[PDB]
Order: structure tokens, then C-alpha cells, then sequence
């Protein structure tokens, strides 16, 4: 109950007995932790406008008490926005060229169509010419 | 999402979840206030994590 | 009367047996819950205008007493606004394409009368050169 899915499994993954200061785990209590806490709210309260962290990722900023989690949460906000931005310039450059490609289709459409209609004039033309010839 | 996370992360977000806790549910600040006057009376400030 | 459909439910569950910090709540006034209160009420603020939260909706938040409700509802009213923004650019993106999808027709109802059109006067054409043959 205290602790997720993902924390309960370490459990099983060796060596656990051996403490957290042999793993690079150290609890701290200095100014350094809390100057890295305050610049990582700045930074997410700097990333909550210019519409780059979503009001769903902050709300679990500060809840986290780890500056770990919500370093990857900032990480992983941006990656997902990243993306979604990136394909939006992907499909909105592919709809012109699209455009693009449907304005040419018919335009082709249009020149194949006057050089067929003009064709049959001309054989029409040789008809004419041979009916009252008998 | 935990696929971005690393195994040093993992085991940091499970040492804070049991230090979060526990704190605010024994009132862990407390204890140690009560093991400052010793400290300052005996020289002496010992605890017991059983 | 003072408790919600929901929460005269979890006593159906075989766990009120027992304290409520075995299962992650305690009772907490500290400078650590009354950061979060002034951090959600602020960013409840921030939601509140440039139209991402309801005027419906804060007035649930003032009147929330948990930290945990007013946490699912800023992130219940966000997934709201996020799906109907996605769907109004969608709604645009193939009304722009229906409307380019009705002129291309229409052209091509223009292409196709007269390659018909022209063929009409060339067949009618043989005719004139086949009566004045007889
Ligand atoms: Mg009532």
C-alpha cells in the first residue's frame, strides 16, 4: 500500500541486503537538494506555461517527494509533446502535398482531356471528307 | 513510462516511499526533538531502528 | 448523510478492520500538506483562466477538503478540455478537405460535359454529310 507495482519488485532483484549507500543512495538533508528542489518547481511552473507540461504532469510534481521521479516526469512530458508536435508538422506538410498532388491529377486530367477532344475532330473531319467523296 | 526510468531511479523512488511514509505516520520530527535535550544533557543522542 | 455514494462503499471491503496508516493515510499538519494546498489552489487559479478549468469545477475545489479529490478533478476537467481541442482541429481538418473533396468533383463535372459536349457536335456532324450524300 505504500509502495507501487515497479518499487515492490525490486524486492527480487539481487542483493538488496546491502545498503542504499553502496548503490549511490544517500539520504541528504543539505543545500544542495533543496536548491536542486527549488529549481526543479521553477522549472516545471517555467514549463506549465508556454503549454509544455500538461496540468495532469505538475499536479503529480508535487506529489512525487523524489527529486527523481519528478525529473522523469519532466523528461517524459517533453518527449510526448515533442512528438506529437513533430508529427503534427509530418501530416500537415504531407495534407499539402496531398493537395498538391489531387490540383495535379486533375490538370493532367484537364490536358488529357483537350487532345483527346481534339482528336476526334479531326478523324470526324476525315469523315466528312469521305462520305460525299462516293 | 518506466521504460525512460533507470535502476538507480527505481531504487531511489522505493527508499522515499518507505522514508515518506513512516515519517509522517510515527511523527518521526518529534523523535528526534526528544533526542536533542539528551544531547544537550548528556552529550549523548542514540536511537534503536528495530 | 455527511459521506458520498462511493465512500459509504469501501466498508463492503474487507479492510476497515484495521488502522488507516497500514494503508498509506495518516493525518498530517505540516509545512509539507500545506504547501500542496496553496500549490493546487494556485495552479487551480492558473486553470481557471486561459480556459482550461471551469467555473463549475473550482467551486468544487474550494468546497474539496482533500488534497487527493482536488488532485482527480483538476486532472478530470484538463482530459475534458484536451479531448474537445482535439477533436474541434479534427472536425476543421476534414471539414477543409471535405469542401476540397466537393470542388474537385465539380471541375471534374466541368471536365466531363465537355469532352460529352463536343463529342455531340462531331456525331450530329456526321449526320449533316450523310444526308447530303443521298
Ligand atoms: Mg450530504
Amino acid at each position: 500500500y505504500i509502495l507501487s507495482d515497479t518499487s515492490t519488485r525490486v524486492m527480487e532483484i539481487d542483493g538488496d541486503e546491502f545498503a542504499e549507500a553502496d548503490y549511490g543512495l544517500v539520504v541528504d538533508n543539505s543545500n544542495g537538494t533543496q536548491e536542486l528542489q527549488q529549481k526543479l518547481d521553477t522549472l516545471a511552473q517555467a514549463a506549465l506555461q508556454t503549454q509544455t507540461l500538461s496540468f495532469s504532469t505538475i499536479t503529480k510534481l508535487y506529489t512525487s517527494s523524489s527529486l527523481a521521479e519528478k525529473q522523469r516526469l519532466i523528461e517524459k512530458d517533453e518527449k510526448q509533446i515533442r512528438e506529437r508536435q513533430a508529427q503534427a508538422q509530418k501530416e500537415q506538410l504531407e495534407a499539402q502535398q496531398q493537395i498538391a498532388a489531387m490540383q495535379q491529377q486533375q490538370k493532367e486530367a484537364e490536358l488529357l482531356q483537350k487532345e483527346e477532344a481534339n482528336i476526334r475532330d479531326n478523324q470526324t473531319k476525315i469523315i466528312i471528307a469521305q462520305i460525299q467523296s462516293e | 513510462d518506466y521504460y525512460t526510468y533507470e535502476w538507480q531511479d527505481i531504487r531511489e523512488v522505493r527508499a522515499n516511499e518507505l522514508l515518506n511514509h513512516y515519517i509522517k505516520e510515527y511523527d518521526i520530527p518529534l523523535i528526534f526533538n526528544n533526542g536533542f535535550m539528551d544531547a544537550m544533557t548528556c552529550g549523548e543522542e542514540i536511537y534503536q531502528c528495530d
